[PDB]
């Protein structure tokens, strides 16, 4: 299958430069071209350039066009994206994406995105809490449970439960610190409280942060 | 330069809603127009592509007109499912333009949330900060008065909510508040509780503990 | 003519 894996976010610092890569597979760089998209926090959908399959073709948004390069290396199936001068406007998810048509139908394909956050604010890892199952937390025979992840920088962090039910993330919210929290909450039937351990997964890569959380019942 | 522009920015209709959206382009794209939806942390998904022709697997109520310069984009009746963001995009040339999105928000009879609550973890406690959550779920629509009482002494500028996107199921909300404070002041008090107003309570619901 | 079809 034709996989797009987007690399090189995180936070720097305004004035910067930084590349960012794609390493595509399931095709070879032989036809049609590849694009960047980005689409800054809760903006819309940005196109910000392209590149042909034989290095032509190169076109930019007018928005970036004065500070950006996009190039790519067949020889390792990879796209790059160099962006320079960076500033707060290019804070945004940075995808990689392909698109054609021929008679076979419509191709379309898209990276999970990698976060660019601009900011001279330090990199800071979250604590993880546990949000306790409890009667105070049940309804018929379902109990709710959750983690807290707290204060970091930046975003974001990704949250899964027993390695990969209702489960309800809350959108991170950045407080008056400086710092975003986040609160992913589950619903679990209740008669397996005291049985089955329930465990959030969290990480954050720009701060290379991984942790593992028992969420235990509470009377 | 191409401008693509969509109308209308936000679009909040009821499940079996036939409902258009329309998209403007500056200049002559004959057919070369792709419609995307985007749902809340996912990449976009193509749906429609040279004007009305569908992607497999699109469901049939969606649907797309048009060429030149002016298109449309159609559900026939408005589902669950397809509350998200829908972008439209020229493919003329080699690059690509979006417009600036469209999004499709749901309008369903009242639904009164349920209240929970959680103590501070004792990890937390160990650093000198205690955080109580308070979840209100399933709700709608998306207003609704939280308020902190900590021996009954209502609580101002010391929590925070975050609310999620609308389910796709049953087009409800979720929303958390965490009320933050020092070890010393949570030590120093006994009642903790969020008491909520919502159109659908007839009667504000007050969840509460006692420390310890 | 569009270089993205065919």
């Amino acid at each position: 299958q034709v996989q797009l894996v987007e690399s090189g976010g995180g936070v720097v610092q305004p004035g910067r430069s930084l590349r960012l890569s794609c390493a595509a597979s399931g095709f070879t760089f032989s036809s049609y071209g590849m694009h960047w998209v980005r689409q800054a926090p809760g903006k819309g959908l940005e196109w910000v350039a392209v590149i042909w399959y034989d290095g032509s073709n190169r076109y930019y948004a007018d928005s970036v066009k004065g500070r950006f390069t996009i190039s790519r290396d067949n020889s390792k199936n990879t796209l790059f994206l160099q962006m320079n001068s960076l500033r707060a406007e290019d804070t945004a998810v940075y995808y990689c994406h392909r698109n054609y048509y021929d008679s076979s139908g419509p191709f379309d394909y898209w990276g999970q995105g990698t976060l660019v956050t601009v900011s001279s604010a330090s990199t800071k890892g979250p604590s993880v809490f546990p949000l306790a199952p409890s009667s105070k937390s049940t309804s018929g025979g379902t109990a709710a449970l959750g983690c807290l992840v707290k204060d970091y920088f930046p975003e974001p962090v990704t949250v899964s439960w027993n390695s990969g039910s209702g489960v309800h993330t809350f959108p991170a919210v950045l407080q008056s610190s400086g710092l975003y929290s986040l609160s992913s909450v589950v619903t679990v039937p209740s008669s397996s409280l005291g049985t089955q351990t329930y465990i959030c997964n969290v990480n954050h890569k720009p701060s290379n942060t991984k942790v593992d959380k028992k969420v235990e019942p509470k009377s | 330069d191409i401008q693509m522009t969509q109308s209308p920015s936000t679009l909040s209709a009821s499940v079996g809603d036939r409902v258009t959206i329309t998209c403007r382009a500056s200049q002559f794209i004959s057919r070369w127009l792709a419609w995307y939806q985007q749902k809340p942390g996912k990449a976009p998904k193509l749906l429609i592509y040279k004007a009305s022709s569908l992607e497999s697997g699109v469901p049939s109520r969606f649907s797309g007109s048009g060429s030149e310069t002016h298109f449309t984009l159609t559900i026939s009746s408005l589902q669950p499912d397809d509350v998200a963001t829908y972008y439209c995009q020229e493919y003329t040339s080699y690059g690509r333009t979006f417009g600036q999105g469209t999004k499709v928000e749901i309008k369903r009879t009242v639904a009164a949330p349920s209240v929970f609550i959680f103590p501070p973890s004792d990890e937390q406690l160990k650093s000198g900060t205690a955080s109580v959550v308070c979840l209100l779920n399933n709700f709608y629509p998306r207003e609704a008065k939280v308020q902190w009482k900590v021996d009954n002494a209502l609580q101002s500028g010391n929590s925070q909510e975050s609310v999620t996107e609308q389910d796709s199921k049953d087009s409800t909300y979720s929303l958390s508040s965490t009320l933050t404070l020092s070890k010393a002041d949570y030590e120093k008090h006994k009642v903790y509780a969020c008491e909520v107003t919502h159109q659908g309570l007839s009667s504000p619901v007050t969840k509460s503990f006692n420390r310890g | 003519a569009n270089p993205n079809v065919d």
